[PDB]
């Protein structure tokens, strides 16, 4: 089991990262994880002549009651970015999204066996606090290949390669993705067929050592062959008043940024003098016209916009109220790749709840996860986010207050 | 002299591609050569030092020091050069014990380890680079050299490596003493048992013989401080804690200096003292004059200063940590954007108190300002104590539901209950979300020229009006807001309002009950007043009726 070397992205260096206030729950939870880890050999405490840190959070597993420890790669990923998206990249299949359902099963307990190259373990190196600064953090690094570092499914793909052969010879048209520590398996079978083989692979990893409904913001499989436009809709009415139409043209406006062909000179025409905004106005036939025009727009997709690899995606999310959510993928601002709404607790709850949904459909369409511009204060969600959150990788994201009318032309 | 820690030595290196200090020993006088001398005879004896030769190429500069009115010299060495080529370590601490999340104990030792840094031996391959010399008089022939076999005193990595050494020499102590709390602190150890006076005094015994074994020194009973503890700016005794006398000075003239000093003892007592208050006092440190200049104190910030010295006048204290219990936070508003709050777990016994002020972005109400100082006490209490309290606010729960299912971020209180301590939170006005029936529609607008820094802000009406207002050293953004102004100023009580403004909306429509633009006050308070206000935004430019007209009346003479 000869190490793969690992170098840092040229003039970078480690991590240094602030680990978080945890509550005492997640500490000893934590002890008692790290101390079982230490045991098996998968972690060794260090001394302080390692500077670095990557900050580290106890979540729960699956629908479970038991602890998993969390560490948060995002820094370390970045640094080494060479390493796992140049020099050792999974190619992303394109043919993914497409299938009927698509299984995501968690094989972090694979990399565990792999040992680490001894001159990168220094860089992740991580601290369990105490409370009230009454005895300094414990501090560790790892020995062998880490849950959450990119690296790692890099490292391990020539093995998960093995694993899989006799599964994809056997079964051609079933399509199996690695993203961090998950499998992402699509079939085109009838749901009961799709589950048998799923259960087939189970087996197929057990054999190599790997003993692997559980979340509200998903069900047992993905259907994104179910996942279709979110239409910015227009209002139907019987009677139009100056500040229904004075409504509709703002959306409209917005709206003509991202489609083209939306016109709105009839609409305004309607609106000549300064009129009280209670007084109805019956539509012209030109006017009803127009608006029939930008409805059948609106149902179509957008003309031009295309993913580009090269570039980072970015998420923006908005509070709708009564549980619900919506949401915009893109790369360049106004070209949506994707749009969409998660729908049903607390405000924070359900917002980790979209943030996950929207990042598990990003990997499956493109392979990667986006930036999200979270509408919450920074300390509100740094304080609560590992309430609720269950997934084993964690997006960008940074913090916004994008009021007003964004949210209204989305629903 | 004393032990030298027979434990394992930490590895140490330079930054990369970095090579050892080289820097030249300048000529010393006689007097301070021979102090030199004495000194590192001495030390080099005790083993800190070890004599070497030319053959090593490092160097760090050394100096001797002797006091006017005194006769013991000392030893400086200057390790600026060592220090910026030596390795980045582990921070030493995240953070210091508040003594509010300190448990009560029978008894309590502190033990200060002797000369801590000198009993820790330095990496044998790192100890060429600490090289100095004392030079010979008027540096004729070769100097004396030295290096180090210890930590050395203003090294970088001395304090982590002490730490991390005396860590591991606990380790075993710990785990077989698992009921004997010991926090670690600098050169200190803080050493509280639930024990008998006798068994505890025993192992504190077993503790400092178990030190003493891997080299490190301590006080003996005699020598062992008695409580109250002088910590850090704290007083701890056996069943309570607070800060140390505050000395609240009385002058004729405060300096900037002195009010700096001031309002640095009044935030330190705010830990405690409830109700300390330090914005009027901050308020004239707002200037840009530094250091000796005078201050006279306005009649606000003698209101304050006056209100503190009676809050001061009697001492306070708190009481230590139960962690069988919930943790109370309550919170009250004291008027103009300050907060105030105590943390207890059984009423009315303080283990800390608290102020917020901060003011979030340039608009702000009360209801955010409360979630953020919920939100801070929240964070403050995971530190302290790992759990968060429940809290008990001056908000009733109609307001808080009415504000958090209609506002466009995120926000979540954890547990909490309203208590009856007037002032109440509340929101002082609200928006329709329908236009008016009955009421005039304004449709408003402002313009600036960005050359000229003159404006224009008007309305007309639906139901005939108009008015531009003129402008001067204004801005595009204070034109859109003067119009609104202008717009509630000359409507009656119920109006309905069209803006092309998505700045304007933004800032009305989160419902700002304070704001830094005394413009944005100005409308705060008409819409108060008002009974029903409906606010609405059109895109500027698309010929919309009402904006077309008052777009072409605001651009006269300003923009084409
Ligand atoms: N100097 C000092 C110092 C600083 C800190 Cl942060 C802690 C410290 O010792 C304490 C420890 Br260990 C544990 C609890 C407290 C709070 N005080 C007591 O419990 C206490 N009990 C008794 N008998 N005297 C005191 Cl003081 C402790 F004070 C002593
Ligand atoms: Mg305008
Ligand atoms: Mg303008
Ligand atoms: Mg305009």
């Amino acid at each position: 089991i000869e190490t793969v070397p690992v170098k840092l992205k040229p003039g970078m260096d480690g991590p240094k990262v602030k680990q978080w206030p945890l509550t005492e729950e997640k500490i000893k939870a934590l002890v008692e994880i790290c101390t079982e880890m230490e045991k098996e050999g998968k972690i060794s405490k260090i001394g302080p002549e390692n500077p670095y840190n990557t900050p580290v959070f106890a979540i729960k597993k699956k629908d479970s009651t038991k602890w998993r420890k969390l560490v948060d790669f995002r820094e370390l990923n970045k640094r080494t970015q060479d390493f796992w998206e140049v020099q050792l990249g999974i190619p992303h299949p394109a043919g993914l999204k497409k299938k009927k359902s698509v299984t995501v099963l968690d094989v972090g307990d694979a990399y565990f066996s792999v040992p680490l190259d001894e001159d990168f373990r220094k860089y992740t190196a991580f601290t369990i606090p105490s409370i009230n600064n009454e005895t300094p953090g414990i501090r560790y690094q790892y020995n062998v290949l880490p849950q959450g570092w990119k690296g790692s499914p890099a490292i391990f793909q020539s093995s998960m390669t093995k694993i899989l052969e006799p599964f994809r010879k056997q079964n051609p048209d079933i399509v199996i993705y690695q993203y961090m520590d998950d499998l992402y398996v699509g079939s085109d079978l009838e749901i009961g067929q799709h589950r048998t083989k799923i259960e087939e692979l189970r087996q197929h990893l057990l054999r190599w050592g790997l003993t692997t409904p559980p979340f509200l913001w998903m069900g047992y499989e993905l259907h994104p062959d179910k996942w279709t436009v979110q239409p910015i809709v227009l209002p139907e009415k019987d009677s139009w008043t100056v500040n229904d139409i004075q409504k509709l043209v703002g959306k409209l406006n917005w709206a003509s940024q991202i489609y083209p062909g939306i016109k709105v000179r009839q609409l305004c025409k309607l609106l000549r003098g300064t009129k009280a905004l209670t007084e109805v106005i019956p539509l012209t036939e030109e006017a009803e016209l127009e608006l029939a025009e930008n409805r059948e727009i609106l149902k179509e997709p957008v003309h031009g916009v295309y993913y580009d690899p090269s570039k980072d995606l970015i998420a923006e999310i908005q509070k709708q109220g009564q549980g619900q959510w919506t949401y915009q993928i893109y790369q360049e601002p106004f070209k949506n790749l994707k749009t969409g709404k998660y729908a049903r607790t607390n405000d924070v709850k359900q917002l980790t709840e979209a943030v996950q949904k929207i990042t598990t459909e990003s990997i499956v369409i493109w392979g990667k996860t986006p930036k999200f511009k979270l509408p919450i204060q920074k300390e509100t969600w740094e304080t609560w986010w590992t309430e609720y959150w269950q997934a084993t990788w964690i997006p960008e994201w940074e913090f916004v207050n994008t009021p007003p009318l964004v949210k209204l032309w989305y629903q | 002299n004393s032990p030298i820690s027979p434990i394992e030595t930490v590895p140490v290196k330079l930054k990369p591609g970095m090579d050892g200090p080289k820097v030249k020993q300048w000529p010393l006088t006689e007097e301070k050569i021979k102090a030199l001398v004495e000194i590192c005879t001495e030390m080099e004896k005790e083993g800190k030092i070890s004599k070497i030769g030319p053959e090593n190429p490092y160097n760090t500069p050394v100096f001797a020091i002797k006091k006017k009115d005194s006769t013991k010299w000392r030893k400086l060495v200057d390790f600026r050069e060592l220090n910026k080529r030596t390795q980045d370590f582990w921070e030493v601490q995240l953070g210091i014990p508040h003594p509010a999340g300190l448990k009560k104990k029978k008894s309590v030792t502190v033990l200060d380890v002797g000369d801590a840094y000198f009993s820790v031996p330095l990496d044998e391959d790192f100890r060429k680079y600490t090289a100095f010399t004392i030079p010979s008089i008027n540096n004729e022939t070769p100097g004396i050299r030295y290096q180090y076999n210890v930590l050395p005193q203003g090294w970088k990595g001395s304090p982590a490596i002490f730490q991390s050494s005396m860590t591991k020499i606990l380790e075993p102590f710990r785990k077989q003493n698992p009921d004997i709390v010991i926090y670690q602190y600098m050169d200190d150890l803080y050493v509280g048992s639930d024990l008998e006076i006798g068994q505890h005094r025993t192992k504190i015994e077993e503790l400092r013989q178990h030190l003493l074994r891997w080299g490190l020194t301590t006080p003996d009973k005699k020598h062992q401080k008695e409580p109250p503890f002088l910590w850090m700016g704290y007083e701890l005794h056996p069943d309570k804690w607070t800060v140390q006398p505050i000395v609240l000075p009385e002058k004729d003239s405060w300096t900037v200096n002195d009010i700096q000093k001031l309002v640095g003892k009044l935030n330190w007592a705010s830990q405690i003292y409830p109700g300390i208050k330090v914005r009027q006092l901050c308020k004239l440190l707002r200037g840009t004059k530094a250091l000796t200049e005078v201050i006279p104190l306005t009649e606000e910030a003698e209101l304050e200063l006056a209100e503190n010295r009676e809050i001061l006048k009697e001492p306070v204290h708190g009481v230590y940590y139960d962690p069988s219990k919930d943790l109370i936070a309550e919170i009250q508003k004291q008027g103009q954007g300050q907060w105030t709050y105590q943390i207890y777990q059984e009423p009315f016994k303080n283990l800390k108190t608290g102020k917020y002020a901060r003011m979030r972005g340039a608009h702000t109400n009360d209801v955010k300002q409360l979630t953020e100082a919920v939100q801070k006490i929240t964070t403050e209490s995971i530190v302290i104590w790992g759990k968060t309290p429940k809290f008990k606010l001056p908000i009733q729960k109609e307001t808080w539901e009415t504000w958090w299912t209609e506002y466009w971020q995120a926000t979540w209180i954890p547990e909490w209950e309203f208590v009856n301590t007037p002032p109440l939170v509340k929101l002082w006005y609200q928006l329709e979300k329908e236009p008016i029936v009955g009421a005039e529609t304004f449709y408003v607008d402002g313009a600036a020229n960005r050359e000229t820094k003159l404006g224009k802000a008007g309305y007309v009406t639906n139901r005939g009006r108009q008015k531009v207002v003129t402008l001067t050293d204004t801005t595009n953004q204070k034109t859109e807001l003067q119009a609104i102004y202008l717009a509630l100023q000359d409507s009656g009580l119920e109006v309905n309002i069209v803006t092309d403004s998505q700045y304007a909306l933004g800032i009305i429509q989160a419902q700002p009950d304070q704001s830094e633009s005394e413009l944005v006050n100005q409308i705060i308070e008409q819409l108060i007043k008002k009974e029903k206000v409906y606010l609405a935004w059109v895109p500027a430019h698309k010929g919309i009726g009402g904006n077309e007209q008052v777009d072409k009346l605001v651009s006269a003479g300003i923009r084409k």
